[PDB]
RNA sequence: UGGAGAGUUUGAUCCUGGCUCAGGGUGAACGCUGGCGGCGUGCCUAAGACAUGCAAGUCGUGCGGGCCGCGGGGUUUUACUCCGUGGUCAGCGGCGGACGGGUGAGUAACGCGUGGGUGACCUACCCGGAAGAGGGGGACAACCCGGGGAAACUCGGGCUAAUCCCCCAUGUGGACCCGCCCCUUGGGGUGUGUCCAAAGGGCUUUGCCCGCUUCCGGAUGGGCCCGCGUCCCAUCAGCUAGUUGGUGGGGUAAUGGCCCACCAAGGCGACGACGGGUAGCCGGUCUGAGAGGAUGGCCGGCCACAGGGGCACUGAGACACGGGCCCCACUCCUACGGGAGGCAGCAGUUAGGAAUCUUCCGCAAUGGGCGCAAGCCUGACGGAGCGACGCCGCUUGGAGGAAGAAGCCCUUCGGGGUGUAAACUCCUGAACCCGGGACGAAACCCCCGACGAGGGGACUGACGGUACCGGGGUAAUAGCGCCGGCCAACUCCGUGCCAGCAGCCGCGGUAAUACGGAGGGCGCGAGCGUUACCCGGAUUCACUGGGCGUAAAGGGCGUGUAGGCGGCCUGGGGCGUCCCAUGUGAAAG
């Protein structure tokens, strides 16, 4: 089963998140199908959520399935929203 | 010690036996269906063959065949019994087979 | 695209089967000069049809058997014995290159 | 955008040639020294042996119970017996245990890399689409009774539920034989015949939620096959009997001598077969002007292994690290018959070694497994800890201060040096004290809406009273190497071919800028040296970029096999060569 999901990218006490897509038995770092995104919780920035909703929307339209936090991320950038 | 998921080796040995046992039927119930053709008694032959074609079908409905392990087992069946009724015979019964 | 070598018949003393040799002329990586450089395959001829001589394409297949991975495309032009010549003194020559006994 | 050379063969010279040095690099170790932080990184040896603890389970919304409670019923009462509910324990069953974590022993191989093939294939859970679940029977644990064994555990007897197993039906549809069409490898239709389906559970209870069955497609993950690339020895030249192909079988998801019977006698090799030696391969890493050389340690991808050797069972997937069987070696229990283990998971112990960490904290974040959910389980992981092991940042103060204290040093006996250095004057204020104190965390859940979109609400921090901000505030660690030339930096004393130094050349035989001390000096500085190893300089294996009359090097000479190379003119082809477009060249670096 296919995964939309965080993977960790910072460093100690510096944490990115890069979203993608990939196979759920993957380590967690390790190597993915696709990046569709990144994250920075400690908003640091200006731009700390990116996503792309067409490629987050076509992998959802195959059967990926979102962590309950990828799918919060997703939500929030508009992935969702059809109004 | 002690690890309670040796329940799956104590349930693996419970299915060793539905699957020993069902394929046991099938090869048999083949082999008598080669041995009827070979003497080519085609009322009975095609008449289990016919039973041991539906054996193998239901094997591959739980874990024991699957795919086209039957589909095999099947078709190398069938095919080897008409051919050794074509050794002079005329399908009577003509159960499992094509006109 | 399923892989397409031409080449010599080189031996059908074999059943239902052929020796292509296939050669392939390349610039060498360090020196420059350009080198060939040849390989045997063993061919699926299912109608006995090829005969040493014919000059074949062979085709990337699902195997026959070990060795055996191609059949052969189609014919070429056909008869040309030298290559043949050419590759059997090759192997004539093996006869000394030894410690043993065989005039090459 | 990129290229430095030097010392050493002679009385001297040119050349040849090796040796050596100047640079860079490190999972290092060693000596001396050692102050704070951030980020990294840390058994190179014994794939030796391992104490103790923890490391893969979960679901009561699949099922029936055992033990301990509490409460309510049937009778006038007892007896017996019925229902409800709290906790707990395992059993049956489902999914997970094939991932995640560890290692590099084996492996020179389609193992890896890269590009292709599959009309020769598989794919649990996920997404989409089409159709369906009607009737009936069975067994085994649990539990109950009995037996053997020291123990591990084990045998027999009797009940029993299910989403456990089975038979019949329905046949959307699929599978198999034969025929026909299209296609061209086993791909896609189509006709007769035969064969094959299902499971229930939950409630906010006539409708939803989660499940089940068959088929088609998608997604993701795999299997197999192929072209080309992949170390050293030819003081390893011949190798092969399932060997090479055929037919027919077996086997598999699937091709195949994968295996088997029968038949043919083939297959491979100097373009290096066979044998031996060494090695996990790659992205990358170091070095280099580059071509090249070296390497594969952190991280990511693939492969292989789980004390050694075999093997299958169960499954969508295993020949299965914390599953099963057997043989071997070793440790442990033993009532002598018999049993029990498997850190190359996290820590940790011991051994070997020049040498390599805490039996730490937390599931708060990310990710995983099961669960409708609440949750549970994660030594994956996020953090802290040790070590100057590495990088980066930061301090041991700043401005004044003599025509120049003392001591030590030298001297031409006038002086000269350490040196603005110190003392001392004022100025900031590492350490340290006090106060505030994080980001990382908004989802799951709950409410409105519809369980959608959308809106509202609540809970949650291991690191951590840390980072950071504010106030108070002390002048407060400096080492190590070197000073003949190469190579920055010279003077006294001691020594007397001794004691010693030494990377190379070389120093020391009584006036040593080369040994040991001192003063001074040069270079780096929380480091400085040493040893080891790789590239460099080394055009010193030369493709770029060398040579062979006398420095090393022309085969004693021919004849000639393979192979390499080949005059002038025209035409075809387009293999090499060149050009355009396009696909691939993951992330990290
Ligand atoms: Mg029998
Ligand atoms: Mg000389
Ligand atoms: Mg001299
Ligand atoms: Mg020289
Ligand atoms: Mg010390
Ligand atoms: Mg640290
Ligand atoms: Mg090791
Ligand atoms: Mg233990
Ligand atoms: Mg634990
Ligand atoms: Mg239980
Ligand atoms: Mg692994
Ligand atoms: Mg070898
Ligand atoms: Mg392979
Ligand atoms: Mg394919
Ligand atoms: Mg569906
Ligand atoms: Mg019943
Ligand atoms: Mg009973
Ligand atoms: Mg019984
Ligand atoms: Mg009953
Ligand atoms: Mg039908
Ligand atoms: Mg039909
Ligand atoms: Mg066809
Ligand atoms: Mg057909
Ligand atoms: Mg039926
Ligand atoms: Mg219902
Ligand atoms: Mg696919
Ligand atoms: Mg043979
Ligand atoms: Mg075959
Ligand atoms: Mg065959
Ligand atoms: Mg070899
Ligand atoms: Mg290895
Ligand atoms: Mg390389
Ligand atoms: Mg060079
Ligand atoms: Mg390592
Ligand atoms: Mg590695
Ligand atoms: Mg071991
Ligand atoms: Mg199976
Ligand atoms: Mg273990
Ligand atoms: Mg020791
Ligand atoms: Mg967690
Ligand atoms: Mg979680
Ligand atoms: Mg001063
Ligand atoms: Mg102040
Ligand atoms: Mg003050
Ligand atoms: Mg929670
Ligand atoms: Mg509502
Ligand atoms: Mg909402
Ligand atoms: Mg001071
Ligand atoms: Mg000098
Ligand atoms: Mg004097
Ligand atoms: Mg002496
Ligand atoms: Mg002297
Ligand atoms: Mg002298
Ligand atoms: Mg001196
Ligand atoms: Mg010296
Ligand atoms: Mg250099
Ligand atoms: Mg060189
Ligand atoms: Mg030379
Ligand atoms: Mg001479
Ligand atoms: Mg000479
Ligand atoms: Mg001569
Ligand atoms: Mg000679
Ligand atoms: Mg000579
Ligand atoms: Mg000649
Ligand atoms: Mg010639
Ligand atoms: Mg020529
Ligand atoms: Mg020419
Ligand atoms: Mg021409
Ligand atoms: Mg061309
Ligand atoms: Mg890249």
């Amino acid at each position: 089963m296919v995964k939309i999901r965080l993977a960790r990218f910072g460093s100690k006490h510096n944490p990115h998140y890069r979203i993608v897509v990939t196979d759920a038995r993957r380590k967690r770092d390790g190597k993915y199908i696709e990046k569709i995104g990144y994250y920075d919780p400690r908003k640091t920035t200006p731009d700390w959520l990116k996503v792309d909703v067409e490629r987050a929307r076509y992998w959802l339209s195959v059967g990926a399935q979102p962590t309950d936090t990828a799918r919060r991320l997703l939500r929030q950038a508009g992935v969702f929203r059809q109004e | 010690r002690n690890l309670s998921a040796l329940k799956r080796h104590r349930q693996s040995l419970k299915r060793r036996l539905r699957n020993k046992a069902k394929k046991s039927a099938i090869k048999t119930l083949s082999k008598k269906a080669v041995q009827l053709a070979q003497e080519g008694k085609a009322e009975e032959a095609l008449k289990i063959m016919r039973k041991a074609e539906s054996l193998i079908d239901k094997a591959a409905k739980g874990s024991t065949l699957h795919k086209n392990a039957a589909a095999r087992r099947k078709s190398r069946l069938m095919r080897k019994v008409r051919q050794l009724l074509e050794a002079a015979g005329a399908p009577l019964i003509g159960g499992g087979l094509s006109a | 695209p399923k892989k397409v070598l031409t080449g010599v018949v080189v031996s059908d003393k074999m059943q239902k089967t052929v020796t292509v040799l296939v050669e392939r002329q390349f610039p060498h990586p360090l020196y420059g000069k350009v080198i060939k450089r040849s390989k045997k395959y063993l061919a699926h001829d299912p109608e006995e049809k090829y005969k040493l001589g014919d000059v074949v394409e062979i085709i990337e297949s699902r195997p026959i058997s070990k060795r055996k991975r191609f059949r052969v495309l189609r014919l070429v032009e056909s008869g040309r014995m030298d290559l043949v010549e050419k590759y059997l003194i090759r192997r004539q020559n093996y006869q000394s290159l030894s410690k043993r006994g065989g005039k090459a």
